[PDB]
């Protein structure tokens, strides 16, 4: 009685979760390794005076 | 006079010195009320985004 109905759900959930896998996959292979940076800024508050350079 | 004007040197040097101190000091004022208001701002995002977040939540 209930064969195809047992199949088609198997076969449905398979479906979905080897869609799951393999963009699981991709998003395991390297997580905090494609991590963020820093971008440190001073704005010239440690200026102490003159400059060798000419701007100035 | 060599008195006057070697105290005004200083006085002046000095000056460009504190008037630099001051500039610089300044320009970390507005370097710092930049940093405050793109922090606050971003605050102040992260807190609409917040209030968003939480409204889509």
């Amino acid at each position: 009685m209930q064969a195809l109905l047992g199949a088609r759900a198997k076969e449905s959930l398979d479906l979905r979760a080897h869609l799951k896998q393999v963009k699981k996959e991709d998003t395991e292979k390297e997580n905090r390794e494609v991590g963020d940076w820093r971008k440190n800024i001073d704005a010239l508050s440690g200026m102490e005076g003159r400059k060798k350079k000419f701007e100035s | 006079l060599d008195k006057y004007s070697e105290a005004l040197k200083d006085a002046q040097e000095k000056l460009e010195l504190a008037e630099k101190k001051a500039t610089d000091a300044e320009a970390d004022v507005a370097s710092l009320n930049r940093r405050i208001q793109l922090v606050e701002e971003e605050l102040d995002r992260a807190q609409e985004r917040l209030a968003t977040a939480l409204q889509k939540l």
